[PDB]
RNA sequence: UAUCUGGUUGAUCCUGCCAGUAGUCAUAUGCUUGUCUCAAAGAUUAAGCCAUGCAUGUCUAAGUAUAAGCAAUUUAUACAGUGAAACUGCGAAUGGCUCAUUAAAUCAGUUAUCGUUUAUUUGAUAGUUCCUUUACUACAUGGUAUAACUGUGGUAAUUCUAGA
RNA sequence: AUUCAUAAUAACUUUUCGAAUCGCAUGGCCUUGUGCUGGCGAUGGUUCAUUCAAAUUUCUGCCCUAUCAACUUUCGAUGGUAGGAUAGUGGCCUACCAUGGUUUCAACGGGUAACGGGGAAUAAGGGUUCGAUUCCGGAGAGGGAGCCUGAGAAACGGCUACCA
């Protein structure tokens, strides 16, 4: 107790960072930001372990102070800046843009995206309220506040963000049949074509989710991210497309190409 | 004796102990909000003193060799703009940029005077910053008024379409 | 501080120390296969127990159980790769009773003796530990290698070692040293 | 030597630090101790830039010798190499010299002693000298 | 890897219990000791007591510098190169160590805040305040002290301080 | 699910905030005046949301003892009303009122060579024993108490007092 903690020991970081248990007592503690601590990329992990661009923590720092790495169009020169679901990690040099998407196993995978469509992001609206002077606003899954939204926008919807201005370009209503993403839970990293949800008045709204291979599964409402209509999505899915291919046929698939 | 200073006009020509704090003499805090207990000596003068500090408020008739005959200058001249103004007291447009007291120091054969600086001196750089903030307040308000207007007409059309939709209903 | 290092024991002593039916059998296995301790047999029987434990837990599960098939295939393949299990016995019922010396005979100790060039298992044990072996392209001096049926033709003397050329030999070098100086 | 055959593997361009990252794979039959100081030039004329733009570290010899694996870095020019490479690795190549400094124990002493003094201390220095006389 | 064996009798049917047997991230100790990797380590008794030395300080292009500091000016007669000291701003409530206290207490899993505070991040977010607001008014920006510094001292002594 | 968000009226405030701050680039316009406009930032700032948190809180679960069977309420023990206090709910405290609350389904009391868990040893199966200790939560800085600063401490490489 006695105050907020400023360290994060190893064996206590989220398991999807894939940090080796040995070779160091501590792991990069995410700073306060638009995403929670456990659901965080932070850049030192991403720029050193994921892309292998940097070897040490000192030269991770050097990259940012040259204003190379920018997040969502802002430089964000912080070593442990928390990057979360679908935050557009763009690099002006080397003309490459990365989007943060969960792979089939629920870990963060490198997803290179074209410059044309790397200028927007989707945000799941968390709450819709009235601000001061009677100005309505919405809060996305990454804390952004957007004023004067469309009146038809309600809770649990997903909104496309211009990523250059604070205004919104498009939105998708949370109805049955829409293409959804699993963010959290046991089934994390799957795309599942929502079918039906059970109200459960009082707490923990649930929803049934069916894979493209007719493999249905259930997850809490908090863990589902609608990403478009059935069929064509609004984002480029990573390799695997969220199928949860079984371990028995995973060895068969990897044996095909060797 | 023993070097314990006097607390100004307190009481008790003997020695006492007091909880000394910030903005109080005889103690210099080493931490924020720290208070400490230190022995202090009373204001009333007694034979136990080793040194008594004195100051002259009105000169007599004889000249003291080390006190009145000698004279030392003040170490530093004014730095702020109006501090220089009141030192000379000429006007409000004196343009003290060339009225700065300078101190010549001979590092080597070269000589320079290093007039320090002026604080709170009007500069076009300062005027530019005032213009920027003044314009930024107006520029933001302009966007806010039109933003609510666009939402107002968007909401009005939405209500009109709903009103038309229910008009078609119920025959 | 740092995460603890995981370590495990790889052998287990028999419950009855002095039993003649096992005492002489232990000396049999160490006899013609050149082992310096009973811990070699003790080591081999430890994962022999672990293999049987895994196999027994598989047969208890229902047929066509995905977990029965998955680790069933992995276990049956991994021993076949080592070669302690013949290709014909791939039924997961013949792995329970394989043998106690089937693992031992797959060691680099035996393979050097099997594939000529050693002419005795006691000579081989020296040969491996003397750093004249290349199981692949790499020098190995560990008598227990468990050759994998993919490198049996690849055992040969190390290029940077006598009996494989590229040097005459250490003691042979000083042997001719007296010969040269004595002839003068 | 004989058949040094320096090879580079897993080469990835790193324009973020204006550098090329690669694994220096060395095959030295009948040879040992490949002397990474000599790896710099053989890696230089391969990339043709210069000898002082390349750095090599790692190089743990495999079991039995005749082969080594390490890491190598080559820069576009020496300007960014001096600004990116760590100071410890530069002094190995002779680019920079050791910075003279008292042991870590001694620096701690000086900082602690200087905490006891408020201000410059010139006024105290003459005061104690004045007091020491009498 | 579902195993036992010796010990009450002249010989015996028999939970006895004793003894043997195997293991211990269970310690201690004795004897002995070649190599590679790896690694716990003043917990148990005394959360007993401690010499000494270290273990929290920190600045950029971008808060304050007449060092009566260091170099070059020639970009400058106000300043803008570097920069000790000090004022200021953050930090020092993290980390680390130990397990004395503690038995619905802590803790574990699981809920709520429609019952609250939240420095720091991140997105938004002040046209409205010259007050008897028509001379009260500087709004091309207003007032004071003070540190550091100079000089004069007190003590055996402290990261003690006084007076000008 | 609300006395919710938000808005409206009358007022209130010893009156909060609404930039007298800093670096770089120096560009356009004319009635060419040190005239008017003008970028990239840094720092600061009210409120809201976010994040890092904190505090309180739901349900179930803890070793041994009856040679502990009744306990609690003197002066809080259980509840109600109102108020003070807190950042907040709440006997947390105060005034008044009622006489309640727990208990053989083991209260209350006593012991622990008891911090609790994730886990460790040995186990056919069921179990037994251990967990000071690399991770999570809690407590402590010789024993108590009190408090400044600060968002955050009843802090101890912060302060004050008593005890040793
Ligand atoms: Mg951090
Ligand atoms: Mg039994
Ligand atoms: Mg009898
Ligand atoms: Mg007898
Ligand atoms: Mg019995
Ligand atoms: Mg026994
Ligand atoms: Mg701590
Ligand atoms: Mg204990
Ligand atoms: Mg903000
Ligand atoms: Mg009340
Ligand atoms: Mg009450
Ligand atoms: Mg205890
Ligand atoms: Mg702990
Ligand atoms: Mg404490
Ligand atoms: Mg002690
Ligand atoms: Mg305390
Ligand atoms: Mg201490």
């Amino acid at each position: 107790a006695r105050g907020p903690k400023k360290h994060l020991k190893r064996l206590a970081a989220p398991h999807h960072w894939l940090l080796d248990k040995l070779s160091g007592c501590y792991a990069p503690r995410p700073s306060a930001g638009p995403h929670k601590l456990r659901e965080s990329l932070p850049l030192i992990v991403f720029l050193r372990n994921r892309l292998k661009y940097a070897l040490n923590g000192r030269e991770v720092k050097a990259i940012l102070m040259q204003r190379h790495v920018k997040v969502d169009g802002k430089v964000r020169t912080d070593t442990t800046y928390p990057a979360g679901f679908m935050d557009v990690i763009t690099l002006d040099a080397t003309n490459e843009n990365f989007r943060l998407v969960y792979d089939v196993k629920g870990r963060f995978a490198v997803h290179r995206i074209t410059d044309e469509e790397a200028s927007y992001k989707l945000g799941k609206v968390k709450k819709v309220q009235l601000g001061k002077k009677g100005v309505p606003y919405v809060v996305t899954h990454d804390g952004r506040t957007i004023r004067y939204p469309d009146p038809n926008i309600k809770v649990n919807d997903t909104v496309k963000i211009d990523l250059a201005s604070g205004k919104i370009t498009d939105f998708i209503k949370f109805d049955a049949g829409k293409l959804v993403y699993v963010t959290g839970g046991r089934n994390l990293g799957r795309i599942g074509t929502i079918v039906h949800k059970e109200r459960h008045d009082g707490g923990f709204d649930l929803v049934h989710i069916k894979d493209s291979l007719d493999n249905t599964f259930v997850t809490r409402l908090n863990n589902v991210f609608v990403i478009g209509e059935q069929g064509k999505p609004y984002i480029s899915l990573p390799k695997g497309k969220g199928i949860k291919l079984s371990i028995a046929e995973e060895r068969d698939r990897r044996r095909a190409q060797q | 004796k023993q070097g314990f200073p006097m607390k100004q006009g307190v009481l008790l020509p003997t020695r006492i102990k007091l909880l000394l704090t910030k903005n109080v003499s005889c103690y210099r805090p080493r931490r924020d909000g720290e208070r400490k207990r230190k022995s202090v000596r009373g204001a009333i003068v007694g034979p136990d003193l080793a040194v008594l500090a004195l100051v002259i408020v009105k000169k007599g008739e004889q000249e003291l060799e080390g006190l009145t005959d000698t004279t030392v200058p003040k170490r530093l001249g004014p730095k702020r703009a109006n501090n220089i103004r009141k030192f000379f007291g000429l006007s409000k447009e004196d343009d003290v940029r060339d009225f700065v007291i300078r101190r010549e120091v001979t590092k080597g054969e070269k000589t320079y005077t290093k007039a320090p600086k002026i604080q709170r001196l009007v500069t076009p750089q300062r005027l530019q910053r005032k213009r920027h903030q003044r314009a930024l307040k107006v520029r933001n308000a302009q966007a806010q008024r039109e933003a609510a207007a666009e939402y107002a007409q968007l909401l009005a059309k939405r209500l009109s379409e709903r009103k038309a939709e229910k008009a078609e209903i119920r025959k | 501080p740092r995460a603890p290092r995981t370590y495990s024991k790889t052998y287990s002593t028999p419950k009855r120390p002095y039993e003649s039916s096992r005492l002489d059998a232990e000396l049999k296995l160490a006899g013609e296969f050149g082992l310096k301790n009973k811990k070699e047999i003790y080591r081999i029987s430890f994962q022999l127990s672990k293999i049987r434990r895994a196999a027994r837990d598989l047969l208890t599960r229902d047929e066509k159980d995905p977990k029965r098939l998955f680790e069933g295939n992995a276990l049956i393949r991994r021993l076949v790769r080592v070669g302690v299990l013949s290709e014909d016995k791939k039924k997961l019922d013949y792995v329970l009773a394989l043998k106690v010396e089937d693992f031992l005979e797959r060691r680099l100790q035996t393979q050097v003796y099997k594939l000529g060039l050693a002419k005795s298992v006691h000579h081989a044990r020296v040969l491996i530990t003397q750093r004249h072996i290349a199981v692949g392209k790499q020098i190995v001096n560990i008598p227990s290698f468990m050759v994998r049926l993919d490198s049996e033709k690849h055992i040969d003397f190390a290029p940077t070692s006598p009996f494989g050329g590229a040097r005459p030999g250490r003691v042979a070098r000083r042997n001719a040293a007296r010969k040269a100086e004595a002839s003068g | 030597s004989d058949a040094v055959t320096i090879r580079t593997r897993k080469v990835i361009s790193n324009p973020l630090l204006a550098r090329k990252q690669f694994v220096v794979d060395v095959l030295h039959p009948n040879r040992a101790n490949v002397s990474k100081d000599e790896l710099r030039e053989k890696l230089a004329e391969v990339y043709k830039a210069e000898k002082d733009a390349v750095s090599v570290f790692g190089f743990r010899t495999q079991f039995g010798g005749g082969k080594s694996v390490g890491f190598g870095l080559v820069y576009n020019s020496v300007a960014e190499a001096k600004k990116f490479e760590p100071t410890y690795r530069l002094v190995r190549y002779g680019l920079a010299e050791k910075v003279e400094k008292a042991s870590r124990q001694q620096r701690k002493q000086k900082k602690n002693r200087d905490k006891k003094i408020f201000g410059t201390g010139k006024r105290l220095a003459k005061k104690v000298a004045r007091r020491n006389a009498d």
